[PDB]
């Protein structure tokens, strides 16, 4: 079968505005380059939240001083988002790229509904 | 208004090779994805490659890997497209066209919404010529019940496209005017027919009007019994 | 990389019918396919993404489905603006491949050609050359078969076909085939036929002239 990307279905921020998700993956092959972004989807539109590449043996980190942080053993990632609003509600979806060496590989995760209340 | 325009293609020897552009405008060309996609005369689509939004990956098809390079100057509103050791089978018809990628819209609205028109690579050593035209009289044995075909045979010409028209358009219902034909002389040839009332022969008179313009060539020959 | 088939090649439909066509990948690409029309003359236009969204503007009589390998395009009542060429494309892994195309023609009655036969011109008899034209004007199906035989004896090699789009007005096919030999070889021989044969017809149909009669 194809990559699979899977995380929570719902996830409450704390009150503090930090809400945590794994994003795990199926992969092909043994790509040297891997690209994990995380996507906001609402109202018809779509941002990046925040994106990583990773690449060798080492663990998926964010710089600098991006609201996500990450850990990685193997093919999955706990993802950590600090600075959340109750207008940050929405879908964010964990998108991961094996890019290199070729070919390609697109993985697009099921998302994660995140609600955030103003404390 | 979103418009992609492609430029660069024409005749190539074998061997050689070739740049094409495609120019972007109406959009935010630096946000989308970019593609190249072939297509062979009478042949489907061929995927040839795709670059990121920032040019930072490129991926090809496995039959342009080593001799094809897609680029991109964002500072330019343009894709590239450079060919090298080009072949016969490489002759198409190239477009680019525009991929969001999943970055508006939908995370998952990947997807080629909007194409250039085309710009076409014939890979060959022929060198241009103008057609011979000849007359595809009406007889006998080009009539039935009462009507009558007739024609025009467009032969031995390069490149690609010539035009026909009869009685300079002012006959048009019951003309087929065919697809070219590579010959393997490496150069083109067509016909064009019309089926008319076989009572119009003798009194009614047919020209087909031909006209290639890489050779600056016009002929008009009229078909006879 | 990963093939895409398409079944059926072709299909028949007429103004009103429910359609549905097939894409298959040689291995799963979840629901990371596109599908695409296109028209002859033109650029292909997105119709469908992600195997079941319906790219804006596009009729919501088209709708798609599929999950894995196997993915279908359905149109519910096809309308005359639908008749075209339809590829799917998967875009889970580069090579991003099209499959080889489904095209929507219009149906009709099966209509035989008619059959006519041209002698080369006298003016290109000057310079060496010999061209025979056969046509086969109106028909359908599009499937149709020419064979030549000069003084009898089946010609391999030195013909070739061309055939129009599909016309809007009638639905029919026309076809040409044409004969090329040298003046001399034109000369050596006497008889010169197109052998025809069509589902139209019970049997073969032969057009034949005696050269310089």
């Amino acid at each position: 079968k194809a990559m699979h990307v899977a995380q929570p279905a719902v996830v409450l921020a704390s009150s503090r505005g930090i809400a945590s998700f794994v994003c795990e993956y199926a992969s092909p092959g043994k790509a040297t380059e891997v690209r994990v972004t995380v996507l906001r989807q609402a109202d018809s539109q779509v941002t990046e939240v925040c994106a990583a590449t990773y690449m060798m043996g080492n663990e998926l980190t964010f710089l600098d001083d991006s609201i996500c942080t990450g850990t990685s053993s193997g093919n999955q990632v706990n993802l950590t988002i600090q600075g959340l609003r109750a207008m940050d509600t929405g879908l964010y979806i964990c998108k991961v790229e094996l890019m290199y060496p070729p070919p390609y590989y697109l993985g697009i995760g099921n998302g994660t509904q995140i609600y955030v209340i103003d404390p | 208004q979103v418009q992609l325009v492609e430029s660069g293609g024409g005749v190539v020897q074998p061997g050689r090779s070739l740049r094409l552009s495609c120019a972007a405008s109406g959009f935010t060309f630096s946000s989308y994805g970019m593609h190249w996609v072939r297509q062979a005369p009478g042949k489907g689509l061929e995927w040839v490659a795709v670059i990121w939004y920032d040019g930072s990956n490129k991926y090809y098809a496995d039959s342009v890997k080593g001799r094809f390079t897609i680029s991109r100057d964002n500072s330019k509103n343009t894709l590239y497209l450079q060919m090298n050791s080009l072949r016969a089978e490489d002759t198409a018809v190239y477009y680019c066209a525009r991929d969001p990628r999943g970055a508006t819209l939908y995370y998952y609205y990947y997807g080629m919404d909007v194409w250039g028109q085309g710009t076409t690579v014939t890979v060959s050593s022929a060198s241009t010529k103008g057609p011979s035209v000849f007359p595809l009289a009406p007889s006998s044995k080009s009539t039935s019940g009462g009507t009558a075909a007739l024609g025009c045979l467009v032969k031995d010409y390069f490149p690609e496209p010539v035009t026909v028209s009869w009685n300079s358009g002012a006959l048009t219902s019951g003309v087929h005017t065919f697809p070219a034909v590579l010959q393997s002389s490496g150069l083109y040839s067509l016909s064009s027919v019309v089926t008319v009332p076989s009572s119009s022969l003798g009194t009614q008179t047919y020209i087909c009007n031909v006209n290639h313009k890489p050779s600056n060539t016009k002929v008009d020959k009229k078909v006879e019994p | 990389d990963i093939q895409m088939t398409q079944s059926p090649s072709s299909l028949s439909a007429s103004v009103g019918d429910r359609v549905t066509i097939t894409c298959r990948a040689s291995q799963s690409i979840n629901s990371y396919l596109d599908w695409y029309q296109q028209k002859p003359g033109k650029a292909p236009k997105l119709l469908i993404y992600a195997a079941s969204s319906l790219q804006s503007g596009v009729p919501s009589r088209f709708s798609g489905s599929g999950s894995g390998t196997d993915f279908t395009l359905t149109i519910s009542s096809l309308q005359p603006e639908d008749f075209a060429t339809y590829y799917c494309q998967q875009y889970y892994s580069t090579p991003f491949t099209f499959g080889p195309g489904t095209k929507v023609e219009i149906k009709r009655t099966v209509a035989a050609p008619s059959v006519f036969i041209f002698p080369p011109s006298d003016e290109q008899l000057k310079s060496g050359t010999a061209s025979v034209v056969c046509l086969l004007n109106n028909f359908y199906p599009r499937e149709a078969k020419v064979q030549w035989k000069v003084d009898n004896a089946l010609q391999s090699g030195n013909s070739q076909e061309s055939v129009t789009e599909q016309d809007s007005k009638d639905s029919t096919y026309s076809l040409s085939s044409t004969l090329t030999l040298s003046k001399a070889d034109y000369e050596k021989h006497k008889v010169y036929a197109c052998e025809v044969t069509h589902q139209g017809l019970s049997s073969p149909v032969t057009k034949s002239f005696n050269r310089g009669e």
